[PDB]
């Protein structure tokens, strides 16, 4: 197995606010396949200034997905306290097919703090993070949300310049707060960006960090870092699975403007994925400085015949989901 | 791997004054102004008892006299006014990263006047004389200051081996110490000596304070 | 009231293993944790685990990892722990106290003396010290292990008792106690040491009777 750095040497873990309802917004982003949202490109082969039908795993036209928020955490003037995050952990969703997540959506348009609804600041991009494994069940206390054996776990650090993907087992911590310890609420991340994010110094480890308070990482057989450029612009990531891993989709390398999806990683794991959940993520700034963070929403893959229209640079530019009435059935036929 | 330094190792105070006991932490302990620092009182041959825990909150029960402040890496506790019944060791322990550490301590000792020892010598018993030893033992009791020095003659001649010592802490009462010293010979080299000397030398007195028997004279 | 109750003390081989309990009363355990600690005389107290009773969660310090486990049973309210591989430098007492994470700890067990070696058990032998108060006097020579018990007149002589801490040479230990009395009270009346050695299951009671000459 990989080293992954030492435990965490604290005595307990953040306490953790829930409250849900201050993060059930209706911002709706629907799928339109129409401009190419949420496609990932086709495997094997390139096409070009062509209108093909296809059989693959797309999003339904229309879907609302899932919208998912993180929020600042408590604070008192400049003392952060408890972290705050909606009940993300205890909604274990189905893995099914693989799914496609659109991020960032809402950067620089004006928006709410979440935690302190009538504060408004300029949105800002953040990285999803997402647990996923084979095998799910509760805490000692009852809370859903935890996963058994080996698992994925996809966690942006380093102030969203990179992400780490690691496949270990988890084995909550005892102390208070954590999930096997004393008044477990959630498990979340949290970073400071007071001393985790200045110029030139960006803690690669704090989210990971934070994790470990939570969960003691065992038994890894893989830990990846992918590097990420640092931009407001919106991204499309997915993650399928085959019998020969888990593929990890970015928008961000080919068609970084465009939004296609091409697979950048393939990750060695063979048990098959069938549950996953959303990572709470809360950020530790003081009440003076505290940013809104851009909600990102995921849409279920499913296997469906779409129409797509390849322009002359390759890239798809308008599709459609041929099921999704008798007259798109006609339109695929052209 | 968290270290706590305590200051001082000592310190000896009179009743009713203050009793100031700092612990530094070398890494820091406080997270934006909540440290889970303790402090601990223990008596001989008890358990140790939480006077303070997270920097500044009393134990259920705790007098008042006991005080704890600090933050990031510097604590202290204050004993005020201090009472006879405080003589005992006190412990800073952090609660804040594994492992949980404890600092070495800080003895407290409540001073008071002076007080002479009294000192008892006593033969070896025929229990045990029929037995093939021969133990004498003094017993200096109830003295103030705790340092005393205590030299065995046999003969007029110092004797060092065979030697056991042993001292009780200060008295939680009268603030006194005590001293017990066992001179072990067997019975042969017993029975060839006939003057056996205690001989304790204090504060209290210029010339050694001395006890002695002959062992022909009951 | 609130009660940790532990067991009693053990004299075991170096490699041998034992388990020490504690046995809780009086608060609500399942909600609480429970840490071990160890102390050698003269020394600072050093943390061995904990376990948080809900749960079983155990965080372990590292100097003890694979030589402590500990466990609760949370129908008897009893925390335990197992100590194996044990050598001469595991000898000390040992504490069971509600506290760990971040919660200080609070109660205490009265602490369990464990006692490390290859020596053999050895009683004591108990002589009397006979010579206004009277100063009388009890020694207690050639025994292990530790603890010997040492009363005067069942207890009910407990003031001007010093009873001294035993000292340790060649693996027999030997401790004195002194009683002083008013003169009218000795030898007129009775004065007799009461010596308990639980782990050679020895008591010994001796009257100090006045030398003959
Ligand atoms: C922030 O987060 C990041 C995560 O994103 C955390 O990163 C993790 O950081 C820890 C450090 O704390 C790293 O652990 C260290 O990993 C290195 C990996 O080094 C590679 O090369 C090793 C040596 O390479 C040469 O020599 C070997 C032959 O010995 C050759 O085979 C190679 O080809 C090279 O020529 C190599 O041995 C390592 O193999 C590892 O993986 C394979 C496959 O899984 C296993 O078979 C192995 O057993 C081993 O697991 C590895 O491929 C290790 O080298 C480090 O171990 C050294 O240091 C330890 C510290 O005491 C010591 O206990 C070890 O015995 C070993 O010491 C020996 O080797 C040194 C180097 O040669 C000598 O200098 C030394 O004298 C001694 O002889 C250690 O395990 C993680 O890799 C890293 N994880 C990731 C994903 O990046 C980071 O910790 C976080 N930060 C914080 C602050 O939390
Ligand atoms: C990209 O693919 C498209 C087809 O999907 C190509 O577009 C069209 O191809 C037709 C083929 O018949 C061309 O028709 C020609 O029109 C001229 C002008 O009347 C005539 O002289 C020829 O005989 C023929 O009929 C047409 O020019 C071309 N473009 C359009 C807009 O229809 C296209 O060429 C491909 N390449 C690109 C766009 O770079
Ligand atoms: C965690 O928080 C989420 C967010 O509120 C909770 O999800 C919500 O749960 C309710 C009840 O299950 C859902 O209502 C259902 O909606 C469907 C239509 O979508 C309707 O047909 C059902 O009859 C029912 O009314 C609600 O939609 C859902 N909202 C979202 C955004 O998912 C969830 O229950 C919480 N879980 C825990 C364990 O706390
Ligand atoms: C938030 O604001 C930033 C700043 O304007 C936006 O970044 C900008 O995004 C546009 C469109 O993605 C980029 O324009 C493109 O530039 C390339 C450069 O060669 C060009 O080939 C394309 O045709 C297109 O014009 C622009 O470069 C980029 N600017 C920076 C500084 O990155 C961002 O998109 C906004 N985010 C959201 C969610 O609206
Ligand atoms: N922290 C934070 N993150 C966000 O992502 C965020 C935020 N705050 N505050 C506001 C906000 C707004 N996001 C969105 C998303 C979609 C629509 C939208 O689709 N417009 C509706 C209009 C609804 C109506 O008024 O009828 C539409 O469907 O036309 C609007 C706002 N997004
Ligand atoms: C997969 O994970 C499960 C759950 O953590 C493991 O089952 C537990 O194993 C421990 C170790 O003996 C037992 O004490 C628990 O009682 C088990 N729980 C259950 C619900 O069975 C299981 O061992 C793991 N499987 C593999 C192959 O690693
Ligand atoms: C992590 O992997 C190690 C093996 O590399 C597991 O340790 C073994 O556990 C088995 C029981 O299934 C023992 O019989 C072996 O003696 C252990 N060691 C080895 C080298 O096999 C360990 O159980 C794994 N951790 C978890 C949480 O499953
Ligand atoms: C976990 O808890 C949920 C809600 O309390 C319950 O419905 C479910 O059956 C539990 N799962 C297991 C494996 O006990
Ligand atoms: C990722 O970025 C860090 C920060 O500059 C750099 O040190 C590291 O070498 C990069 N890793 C890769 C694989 O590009």
């Amino acid at each position: 197995y990989v080293d992954v750095g030492p435990d965490s040497v604290k005595s307990a873990c953040i306490e953790v606010d829930i409250q849900q309802t201050f993060f059930d917004k209706t911002w709706p982003r629907p799928i339109d396949v129409s401009k190419a949202d949420g496609i990932i490109y086709p495997q094997g082969r390139t096409y070009s200034n062509i209108t093909i039908t296809y059989q693959g795993l797309f999003p339904y036209q229309g879907d609302h997905g899932d919208m998912y928020v993180y929020s600042a955490g408590h604070a008192t003037g400049t003392t952060p306290q408890k972290l705050f995050v909606a009940n993300y952990s205890q909604d274990v969703k189905q893995f099914a097919n693989g799914f496609v997540v659109r991020i960032g959506a809402a950067a620089n348009s004006t928006g709410t703090v979440i935690i302190s609804p009538s504060t408004s600041a300029t949105i800002r991009k953040i990285y999803p993070a997402f647990m996923l494994g084979s095998s799910v069940g509760n805490f000692s206390d009852g809370k859903m949300g935890r996963f058994f054996n080996h698992t994925l776990v996809l966690l942006p650090d380093g102030c969203g310049t990179l992400l780490r993907a690691f496949y270990c087992i988890l084995e909550p911590r005892s102390g208070n707060h954590c999930p096997a310890g004393n008044s477990y609420t959630s498990f979340a991340t949290y970073h400071t960006p007071a001393t985790d994010c200045s110029d030139g110094n960006y803690n690669r480890n704090a989210s990971l960090n934070s994790f470990k308070e939570y969960f003691n990482l065992r038994n890894c057989t893989f830990m990846y870092t992918y590097n990420i450029t640092e931009d407001e612009i919106l991204e499309w990531f997915g993650i399928t699975q085959t019998a020969q891993g888990v593929h990890l989709f970015s928008s961000r390398y080919v068609d970084l403007y465009g939004g296609n999806m091409f697979q950048f990683a393939t990750l060695p794991v063979y048990d098959t994925i069938k549950y996953y959940s959303i990572i709470p993520h809360s950020i530790r700034s003081i009440q003076s400085d505290r940013k809104a963070w851009a909600a990102f929403y995921v849409y279920k893959l499913q296997p469906l015949t779409f129409l797509l229209d390849f322009s002359v640079d390759g890239y798809i530019r308008r599709a459609i989901d041929c099921g999704f009435n008798d007259l798109s059935q006609l339109h695929c036929s052209y | 791997q968290l270290v706590l330094t305590q200051s001082p190792a000592s310190l000896a105070v009179s009743l009713g004054q203050r009793a100031t006991i700092s612990c530094r932490a070398s890494e820091s302990v406080d997270n934006y102004g909540i440290s889970f620092m303790n402090w601990f009182q223990q008596k001989p041959g008890q358990p140790p008892k939480l006077l303070i825990h997270t920097a500044s909150n009393q134990g259920s029960g705790v007098p008042a006299r006991f005080s704890g402040s600090g933050s990031g890496t510097d604590f202290s506790l204050n004993i005020h006014p201090v009472e006879d019944d405080d003589t005992a060791m006190y412990f800073c322990q952090q609660s804040e990263e594994v492992p949980l550490t404890f600092g070495a301590g800080t003895k407290l000792e409540i001073k008071r006047t002076d007080a002479a020892p009294t000192v008892s010598i006593f033969p070896p018993s025929s229990e045990q004389l029929t037995s093939g030893g021969a133990s004498v033992v003094c017993f200096l009791n109830n003295f103030y200051p705790k340092d005393i020095n205590v030299k065995w003659k046999i003969d007029g001649s110092e004797r060092q081996n065979g030697v056991l010592n042993s001292w009780t802490d200060q008295d939680s009462k009268d603030s006194t110490y005590s001293m017990s010293s066992t001179l072990t010979l067997t019975k042969d080299e017993y029975e060839r000596h006939n003057s056996y000397t205690c001989e304790a030398t204090h504060k209290t007195s210029t010339s050694p304070i001395v006890k002695s028997f002959n062992r022909n004279e009951c | 009231q609130v009660q940790l109750q532990q067991s009693g003390g053990e004299l075991v081989k170096p490699g041998a293993s034992v388990k020490l309990s504690c046995k809780t009363s009086g608060f609500t355990f399942s909600s609480s944790y429970i840490s071990w600690l160890k102390q050698k005389p003269g020394q600072s107290l050093e943390w061995i685990a904990w376990i948080y009773a809900g749960t079983g969660g155990t965080e372990y310090n590292q100097k003890f990892t694979g030589k402590a486990q500990v466990t609760v049973d949370t129908s008897s309210s009893t925390a335990y722990m197992q100590f194996s591989s044990l050598t001469t430098e595991d000898s000390a007492i040992y504490y069971c106290a509600r506290g760990g994470s971040s919660f200080a700890m609070d109660y205490w067990g009265q602490g369990t003396s464990v006692t490390v070696s290859s020596a053999s058990t050895t009683p004591p032998s108990v002589y009397p010290l006979a010579p206004s108060m009277v100063t009388l006097g009890c020694l207690v020579k050639g025994y292990f292990p530790e603890p010997v018990t040492v009363t005067w007149n069942s207890g009910s002589l407990s003031s001007g008792v010093h009873t001294f801490p035993a000292v340790l040479q060649s693996d027999l230990y030997t401790l004195s106690s002194s009683v002083t009395v008013p003169s009218s009270t000795w030898p007129s009346e009775t004065v007799t040491c009461n010596v308990a050695h639980p782990a050679s299951s020895t008591k010994v009671d001796k009257k100090i009777v006045p030398r003959d000459c």
